[PDB]
RNA sequence: AGUCGCCGUGCCUACCAUGGUGACCACGGGUGACGGGGAAUCAGGGUUCGAUUCCGGAGAGGGAGCCUGAGAAACGGCUACCACAUCCAAGGAAGGCAGCAGGCGCGCAAAUUACCCACUCCCGACCCGGGGAGGUAGUGACGAAAAAUAACAAUACAGGACUCUUUCGAGGCCCUGUAAUUGGAAUGAGUCCACUUUAAAUCCUUUAACGAGGAUCCAUUGGAGGGCAAGUCUGGUGCCAGCAGCCGCGGUAAUUCCAGCUCCAAUAGCGUAUAUUAAAGUUGCUGCAGUUAAAAAGCUCGUAGUUGGAUCUUGGGAGCGGG
C-alpha cells in the first residue's frame, strides 16, 4: 500500500520525482532530445527556400495527390516537406520564392491522410497567399 | 512525382456567375431587436413541427 | 522609471460551453426586454453579482461576533440599499444570496427614464441619452449604463439647452421656419 | 493669487506667467545650438578674447 | 608564535598533531539559471512563469595591474597583451552606445538623428548656472475601461391577445414586418471662427457658420453531416480537383468539393500557429491501480529509514447566572 506516516516526506517527494519521468509529455519537454531534434528551434514559424515541387500520395481508402514542396531553411540549413492548402494554388509558386511555413495543428504529429507532413505554407513573397487566393491582392512581379 | 498538370482544374473549369445587391442590413443594436421580435414573439404559430429557420421545402 | 499607473482589470468573463441552446434564449431575451446591444453587457452584471455573492458567502463561513464581519457585512448591505436594489425592513446578509440579474438592469438609467414616462419606446430612451438631452440634478449625462441611486431619482428631466426642454430648436426646424419666413416664403 | 505690489511680483513669480502680460521677456537659442557651442570652447585654452569670440 | 590587514579569522609564513565530508545524498556534471516582493490559472489542495519601472548583486570588447580621493581595482580615469578598428605627408597619432535618437547584420519577432528644463529631484563657491536623469508631443488593433452605424407617426394586413361574431368580420386597448422615405423631427462623425489648456504648442471639454434620405456618411471574420447552434435549395465536377483538429466526404442524382440565394454565432473585432494552466481522480498528500485488461522481486535473513501495546489526580465540592 501507501507509506502514510507523519515524517515520510522525503520518500514520497522522491518517489514522485523518479516516477514522473514515465509520463510521455513531461519526459518529452524537460529533455532536450525532442527540442534539439525539432527543425524549429522551439518556435512557431520559419522562413526558407524552395528547391523542388513534388506530389505526395495518400493513404489507402482515399486516393489523391497532395501537392507538396521540398524546402530548405535559412538559419539551420535543414530540409523538410510542406503542404499548400487550397484549390489551384501551387501555380502561384515559382522556384526560389522565400516562403513562410508553420505547423499544422498536432504539435509534431502527422495529420490526416498525408504520409509524413507536418508543415504548411502560409506566405509566399510576403503577400499572404490566402488573400491572394481571394483576389484581394496579386503577387509582386 | 505524379502528374501535376491538372492543378486548379475545377476552380478554372467553373463558369463565372456574378452576385447581386439587395440592401445593407441593420447593424449593431437594432439587429438584436429584429431577432427578438422575430423569434420569441412575431406571429407565433403554435405548432412548429420542430421546423428550422432555414428549412426550404 | 516613469510616472504611470499600469493598473487595469477586466469586467467580464466568457462561459465554458459556447453553444448550449438553453441560455442563448435567456440572454437574447434579456436584451430585447431591457434594450441592449451585445451579450457582453449582460456578462458584466453577472460578474458584479458573483463577487458580491462571493464575499457574502465567505462572511457566512466566518463565525458570528467577529469584528470584520460586523464591519463589512453591515457596510455591504448599506450600499445595496443606497443603490435601491435591496430593501429596508430586511438587512440580514442571507437575503443577498437570493438576488438576480434583472434587479441591476432595472436600476440603470435607460429603464427609469422609460418607466418615468418621457421615453416612448425604450430604444428611443437610449437615443435621447446619447443625443445629450437629459440631466441629473445639475449635469448632463451621455451614458446609458449609469446606475441611478435612490437619493437621486426625483431630479431627472431634459437638459435645459435642448429643443425639448426649453431651448432653441434644431438644425432642421431652424431651416424650415426659415422657409416659412424667408426661404420658400 | 493677488500681490501687494508690482515689484514683489517679479520678486516671487514664475517668468512664464509674467511674459503672458507684456512685462517680462525671455531669450531663446534652442538649447541644441547652445550646448553645441558649450562642447566647443573646450578645444581652445584660456585665450580670453578668443573664447569671447567662441570661434 | 608572528607578518600583512581599518579590525576577528590558515588570509599568509615556520614548527607540531592527523584529521574534515558522506546514502538525512557529500563530490561531479546540466540548467532555455541573477535572486526576491510578485504574475497567470485556480472548488479545496496545487502546476507553471518571473530579463522587465521597487530592494540587493554583477559588468562596461576578453583578460590583468594602478593614480587620485573620505569613499573606485572607476571605465563618458590611466597603463600593457589579445581580437577588432579610424587618420597618415609612411615619420607618428587617436578608440570602446549592454547611455538618448539613428544605422548594419541577425532573425518568426520589436517606434522620432523631435521640443524643454515649465513639473519632480540632484549637484555646485549657489534665492541667479547645468542636467537625452526627467517631463512633453510623434509611430503604436501587445493589452485594458465607456460607447455610434438609426428613432418615430400615420398608409396594409401575415396576422395574431382581447370586446363583439353560428363565419368573415366592426373598437382597435395592444402589438410585429415587409414595400411606399409617405412624412416631417433629433443628433453627432466631418469642415472651420473663437476662447481655455501649454514653458511654448497639440488632444479632451466649452461655443458661433456649415453639415443625412437611406442606390448613400455602406461592419467584418468564420461556418451550415455529427461533436456543435444553423438548408435533404439550384448549376458544375466524376476516387480527378479538393475538403477534413477526430469519425469521415468524392468512383454521374455529392446534406461535406467549386459557386449563387438562405440561415447561424461573436461584433469593431475574428480567425491561424506555438508554449503554458483547468478539464487530468490520465502522476492521485487531500485522491488512482496492481487475480485475468500494463503491473507483487523465486524464497529467506538483514543495516540505515519509517512505525510501535497497557499503566501514574479522577471525581465530590465551591463564590456564582439562566430553564
Ligand atoms: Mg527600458
Ligand atoms: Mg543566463
Ligand atoms: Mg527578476
Ligand atoms: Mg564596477
Ligand atoms: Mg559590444
Ligand atoms: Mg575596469
Ligand atoms: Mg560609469
Ligand atoms: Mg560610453
Ligand atoms: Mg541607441
Ligand atoms: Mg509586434
Ligand atoms: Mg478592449
Ligand atoms: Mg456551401
Ligand atoms: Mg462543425
Ligand atoms: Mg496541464
Ligand atoms: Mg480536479
Ligand atoms: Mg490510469
Ligand atoms: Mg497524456
Ligand atoms: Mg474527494
Ligand atoms: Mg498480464
Ligand atoms: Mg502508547
Amino acid at each position: 500500500g501507501k507509506c502514510r506516516g507523519l515524517r515520510t516526506a522525503r520518500k514520497l517527494r522522491s518517489h514522485r520525482r523518479d516516477q514522473k519521468w514515465h509520463d510521455k509529455q513531461y519526459k518529452k519537454a524537460h529533455l532536450g532530445t525532442a527540442l534539439k531534434a525539432n527543425p524549429f528551434g522551439g518556435a512557431s514559424h520559419a522562413k526558407g527556400i524552395v528547391l523542388e515541387k513534388v506530389g505526395v500520395e495518400a493513404k489507402q481508402p482515399n486516393s489523391a495527390i497532395r501537392k507538396c514542396v521540398r524546402v530548405q531553411l535559412i538559419k539551420n540549413g535543414k530540409k523538410i516537406t510542406a503542404f499548400v492548402p487550397n484549390d489551384g494554388c501551387l501555380n502561384f509558386i515559382e522556384e526560389n520564392d522565400e516562403v513562410l511555413v508553420a505547423g499544422f495543428g498536432r504539435k509534431g504529429h502527422a495529420v490526416g491522410d498525408i504520409p509524413g507532413v507536418r508543415f504548411k505554407v502560409v506566405k509566399v513573397a510576403n503577400v499572404s497567399l490566402l488573400a491572394l487566393y481571394k483576389g484581394k491582392k496579386e503577387r509582386p512581379r | 512525382h505524379g502528374s501535376l498538370a491538372r492543378v486548379g482544374k475545377v476552380r478554372g473549369q467553373t463558369l463565372k456567375v456574378a452576385k447581386q445587391e439587395k440592401k445593407k442590413k441593420r447593424t449593431g443594436r437594432a439587429k438584436r431587436r429584429m431577432q427578438y421580435n422575430r423569434r420569441f414573439v412575431n406571429v407565433v404559430p403554435t405548432f412548429g413541427k420542430k421546423k428550422g429557420p432555414n428549412a426550404n421545402s | 522609471p516613469v510616472a504611470r499607473s499600469w493598473v487595469c482589470r477586466k469586467t467580464y468573463v466568457t462561459p465554458r460551453r459556447p453553444f448550449e441552446k438553453s441560455r442563448l434564449d435567456q440572454e437574447l431575451k434579456l436584451i430585447g426586454e431591457y434594450g441592449l446591444r451585445n451579450k457582453r453587457e449582460v456578462w458584466r452584471v453577472k460578474f458584479t453579482l458573483a463577487k458580491i455573492r462571493k464575499a457574502a458567502r465567505e462572511l457566512l463561513t466566518l463565525d458570528e461576533k467577529d469584528p470584520r464581519r460586523l464591519f463589512e457585512g453591515n457596510a455591504l448591505l448599506r450600499r445595496l440599499v443606497r443603490i435601491g436594489v435591496l430593501d429596508e425592513g430586511k438587512m440580514k446578509l442571507d437575503y443577498i444570496l437570493g438576488l438576480k440579474i434583472e434587479d441591476f438592469l432595472e436600476r440603470r438609467l435607460q429603464t427609469q427614464v422609460f418607466k418615468l414616462g418621457l421615453a416612448k419606446s425604450i430604444h428611443h430612451a437610449r437615443v435621447l441619452i446619447r443625443q445629450r438631452h437629459i440631466r441629473v440634478r445639475k449635469q448632463v449625462v451621455n451614458i446609458p449604463s449609469f446606475i441611478v441611486r435612490l437619493d437621486s431619482q426625483k431630479h431627472i428631466d431634459f437638459s435645459l439647452r435642448s429643443p425639448y426642454g426649453g431651448g432653441r430648436p434644431g438644425r432642421v426646424k431652424r431651416k424650415n421656419a426659415k422657409k416659412g419666413q424667408g426661404g420658400a416664403g | 493669487m493677488i500681490y501687494d505690489s508690482l515689484d514683489y511680483a517679479k520678486k516671487n513669480e514664475p517668468k512664464h506667467r509674467l511674459a503672458r502680460h507684456g512685462l517680462y521677456e525671455k531669450k531663446k537659442t534652442s538649447r541644441k545650438q547652445r550646448k553645441e557651442r558649450k562642447n566647443r570652447m573646450k578645444k581652445v585654452r584660456g585665450t580670453a578674447k578668443a573664447n569671447v569670440g567662441a570661434g
